[PDB]
């Protein structure tokens, strides 16, 4: 279970930081300034898990 | 139709008139209730 | 999960005899002493005494609500 | 010399110090106190086309199994048979620290909630693996159930 649940965490993990470079790239430098808590999109991870 | 609030096999009674925001026991706050059993009278063979 | 009323094999009763050899098999006595003394010769109604598993006990804490 | 009843002791004594499903238990534990930290320690740090504009991670942690009542506000803690009976999922949160670094200004480091991690019962992270029979009888569980 974990040697599975580490490779599951590794690919849900970098998902989440691809979103994340998505609204800072485009929501962030075009529109407003944002902050960090709003961006996350917590919702992610738990999903895919 | 009469429920029971479960925290155990047997807690306080309550009715279906007690009109909440949703689904809970009034007295304690639970958010699981069963049916009571009706008093109707069964036949049972005892074979 | 509590006692049979009769035995299975034949139809004597066994469940007013479990609470006398329970209790005194575990005070200390031989089984097979207590077993004859309470009048059971027949090995059908022996196996029913020495196997059988208090499971009520257990269960009377999880009781379906209804 | 040793007899039966001297290897059997040893055999018992191996059952009761280890349980029958300690190949998951050890597992997990073992994820839960190191891969999370190292999934992240490998991850590094997030930078993106900006010049100047990067995230360091920090730490992981978790919480005790808990869950939102439809965004009631705080987290209430919750058994393994309430999950069972109302179909929860059985899970604690988990909050990850970041720094927002603007042009090589580090800032004021912010713990964020990123998501909910599914807890294996009788792990370390599991509330129930430390209660007596007599209090797991009370919440409703098995006292023989392995886990
Ligand atoms: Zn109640
Ligand atoms: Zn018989």
């Amino acid at each position: 279970a974990g040697d599975l649940f580490t490779s599951l965490f590794r690919v849900a993990f970098k998902a989440f930081v691809k979103d994340l470079v998505y609204q800072l790239e485009k929501s962030k430098v075009r529109g407003r300034r944002l902050s960090l808590t709003a961006l996350v999109r917590a919702d992610i991870i738990t999903e895919r898990i | 139709a009469k429920y029971r609030c479960g925290k155990c096999w047997k807690e306080l009674d309550d009715d279906q008139l007690k009109t909440l925001p949703g689904v809970r026991c009034p007295y304690c706050g639970y958010r699981i209730i069963y049916m009571v059993r009706k008093p109707t009278v069964k036949i049972v063979k005892a074979i | 999960m509590i006692i049979p009323i009769r035995c299975f094999t034949c139809g004597a009763v066994v469940a007013d005899k479990w609470e006398p050899f329970s209790n005194r098999v575990m005070g200390g006595e031989d089984p097979e002493k207590v077993l004859t003394e309470l009048g059971v010769n027949r090995y059908c109604c022996r196996r029913m005494l020495l196997s059988h598993v208090n499971i009520i006990r257990e269960i009377i804490h999880y009781t379906r609500p209804i | 010399m040793l007899d039966t009843e001297s290897r059997w002791a040893i055999a018992e004594s191996f059952f009761k110090t280890r349980g029958l499903v300690r190949q998951h238990l050890d597992s997990f534990n073992d994820f839960l106190r190191n891969k999370l930290q190292q999934v992240i320690y490998e991850q590094g740090e997030i930078v993106t086309e900006v010049p100047g504009l990067k995230i360091k991670l920090g730490k992981i942690r978790y919480e005790k199994p808990s869950i939102r009542e439809t965004d009631k506000g705080p987290m209430r803690e919750i058994t393994p048979m309430e999950a069972r009976l109302r179909n929860l999922t059985y899970s604690s949160p988990i909050f990850l620290s970041m720094i927002p670094v603007e042009n090589n200004i580090e800032g004021e480091p912010i713990e964020i909630y990123i998501g909910d991690l599914p807890i294996m019962l009788k792990s370390v992270a599991d509330p129930t693996s430390n209660l007596p029979i007599d209090k797991l009888i009370e919440i409703g569980e098995d006292p023989k159930d392995p886990g």
